[PDB]
């Protein structure tokens, strides 16, 4: 709801109180003193503030929605990314004022047509961040519609690695695939570092799929990145290639647990008493 | 062929590969304005 | 706008170009028929 | 970089990717 | 320099506690210009043996964390004092001195009286009423924040390179900043 | 059932009853536009060979920026 363009926009136009136009029944029930919280503070009010509400309760305001139907709009497409938020006070008065000049009933509808369209595409791509697969899966299959689909040697390992390769954009939201001129790339996040070449490494992991000094770290970098979403049985044992995954796996786990024991280490070489300087040296010497 | 001709691109890459893939997007969006084409070399290799 | 120019020893004219979008669509919907929208903008003068 | 492109139509007026160095010598 | 490249090294900031902006190591870099391939090759694969310890000493160092260099440490994620409570044994038994000089006794100096075998101890919290956060010292920046090993530099889309390198670079505005 | 109070809406500002201007307010209808020959003296670029009976006038008469 905090992300919501239309709670924002009450937050924004209507009024933080109760009138007798928007909460209609909340000030009946205090006009008629039948609310459970204090029902006899409507009594207890002066004759301008307590006939002015009868008043506008029994014969009630009418009011402009078009001020709250453009403000739905301008603040979802200043969270859409589709205008800065520097523009929203300017497009926010070009709105404004192209329903001013076109008003009629059926733009007034078409406007309450359109701000129940404008909370469900909020909606719609911050589900897609959270999911974060549409823009990497349609440009990881078009990546791999360039290589080839049958490797001399090694097959089995070949299309078990392709299909961990969709496991990577798929299990993790932030990752992405893209293009950048000839090559496709692969960053782990966004804004982050890890950036393999999927073009450089198809091009050098070809020729070593059935191998059992040699490799690009890029190509090192991507069999890192691709050790957790691969089995022992999805590539072979004796394979190089498949040598070197189960070798990262274990590279992985030992870096979790190593993790884990200088945490243990630095909490005790404080409390025990030692020079900061020299408990942060010797304990990566011992885990390095 | 020789790691300190590759280094001073006396010969291997031209720009558009050695080059990181996003300054080769900005010099070819901004080069009716700021050209960045002239600062960086390019090997010709008979 | 404040320029200052060389004194010179006859009536002289200043001639400004306000660079505008002179722009014409022309439509004809049906034969023999010819209609045009014009717009100009900032100096704004036209159909449109 | 789309946004720092001038826009010929609604389309990103691009250079081309190759032309991003020089080559020139004396004759070479 | 994509595949072996040169680590961004941090630069800390020890009054805000945050880093200020990584560069590349460029003064530590080693001089080959005057080598063969027999020994060309033997410090790229000394360059590539450096990136891999400090790829191994981020995962075993540094906090998994999805921006780097944030603006704001969590409270759970700095490192803070937390002592043993102070016992404060105290000196004097208070309503058995006011009955002491009440009966006309004058008590100068100073169980440790003779006339009262009371003893009160008083234990109280020496920690901080909140837990700090906001900006982590130097032992966790050196902790943390080991230099970012950059693979294949600047090969994104704009907005998906890092920005937190660049020390104009301010995260919540997505701008860098400027002279006012 | 609360009282159904409809929605307010105002009335188009560039509808077909407007008489709109292009550097002020959009008018609606009947307004007056005056073709008067004393301002066609204001414009004296226009017409040095034209008499009262024809003649170049203007009809515009916004006082902000000149008789012509």
């Amino acid at each position: 709801d905090a992300t919501d363009p239309a709670v924002r926009a009450a937050l924004q136009s209507q009024p933080s109180g109760l009138n007798s136009t928007d909460d209609w029944r909340q000030v009946m029930d205090r006009i008629m003193s039948l609310t459970a919280r204090n029902p006899d503070a409507f009594r207890q009010q002066p004759q301008a503030n307590r006939l002015s509400a009868i008043l506008e309760a029994v014969v009630p305001a009418r009011a402009n929605p078009t001020h709250e139907k453009v403000l739905a709009i301008v603040n979802a497409l200043a969270e859409n990314r589709a205008i800065r938020p520097d523009e929203a006070g300017l497009v926010y008065d070009a709105l404004l004022q192209r329903v001013a000049r076109y008003n009629s009933g059926n733009v007034q509808t078409n406007l309450d047509r359109l701000v129940g369209d404008v909370r469900e595409a909020v909606a719609q791509r911050e589900r897609a961040q959270q999911q974060g697969n549409l823009g990497s899966m349609v440009a990881l299959n078009a990546f791999l519609s360039t290589q080839p689909a049958n490797v001399p040697r090694g097959q089995e390992d070949y299309t078990n690695f392709v299909s961990a390769l969709r496991l990577m954009v798929t299990e993790t939201p932030q990752s992405e695939v893209y293009q950048s001129g000839p090559d496709y790339f692969f960053q782990t996040s966004r804004q982050g570092l890890q950036t393999v070449n999927l073009s450089q490494a198809f091009k050098n992991l070809q020729g070593l799929w059935g191998v059992r000094s040699l490799l690009t770290p890029n190509s090192r970098l991507l069999l890192l990145l691709i050790a957790p979403f691969t089995d022992s049985g999805s590539v072979s044992r004796d394979t190089y290639l498949g040598h070197l995954l189960t070798l990262y796996r274990e590279a992985i786990g030992q870096a979790h647990v190593d993790e884990h024991t200088f945490q243990e280490i630095t909490s005790v070489s404080r409390a025990l008493g030692q020079e900061d300087t020299g408990s942060l040296e010797a304990t990566l010497n011992y885990l390095l | 062929m020789m790691p300190q001709w590759s280094y001073m691109h006396i010969s291997g890459q031209d720009a558009s590969e050695y080059l990181s893939p996003g300054l080769v997007q900005f010099a070819r969006a901004t080069e009716t304005y700021f050209s960045l084409n002239n600062k960086f070399r390019n090997p010709t290799v008979a | 706008m404040t320029f200052e120019v060389d004194p010179m020893d006859e009536p002289t004219l200043l001639y400004v170009l306000f660079e505008v979008f002179d722009v014409v669509r022309v439509h004809r919907p049906h034969r023999g028929v010819i209609e045009t929208v014009y717009l100009r903008t900032p100096f704004s003068a036209g159909n449109a | 970089f789309a946004s720092l492109a001038p826009r010929h139509g609604s389309r990103p007026f691009m250079g081309n990717w190759q032309d991003i160095g020089t080559s020139n010598m004396s004759g070479g | 320099s994509k595949e072996i490249p040169t680590p961004y090294m941090w630069s800390y900031q020890p009054q805000m506690g945050l880093a200020a902006g990584a560069a590349q190591d460029y003064s530590t870099r080693i001089n080959y210009m005057s080598a063969g391939p027999h020994m060309i090759s033997r410090v790229n694969g000394i360059r590539a043996h450096r990136n891999r310890i400090l790829l191994e000493q981020a995962a075993i160092t540094t906090t998994p964390r999805n921006n780097l260099n944030p603006r704001s440490w969590p409270a759970a994620l700095v490192y803070q004092e937390s002592p043993a409570p102070t016992t404060v044994v105290l000196p004097r038994d208070a309503q058995a001195e006011v009955q002491m000089t009440n009966s006309g006794a004058q008590l100068a100096g100073g169980g440790r009286p003779s006339f009262t075998p009371r003893q009160a101890i008083l234990t109280l919290q020496t920690s901080s009423s909140e837990p700090r956060s906001g900006g982590i010292g130097t032992l966790q920046f050196i902790e943390e924040f080991v230099p970012s090993v950059y693979f294949n530099p600047f090969s994104g889309p704009p907005g998906h390179y890092p920005d937190q390198f660049i020390p104009n670079f301010d995260a919540v505005k997505d701008s860098a900043d400027g002279y006012d | 059932d609360p009282p159904f109070v409809p929605p307010r809406y105002l009335r188009p500002t560039g509808g077909r009853n407007s008489i709109r201007y292009s550097e002020l307010a959009p008018l609606f209808d009947t307004t007056r536009v005056y073709l008067v020959d004393n301002k066609s003296t204001d414009v004296a670029s226009l017409n040095y060979q034209n008499d009262h009976s024809n003649f170049l006038t203007t009809v515009i008469q916004n006082n902000d920026y000149s008789p012509g």
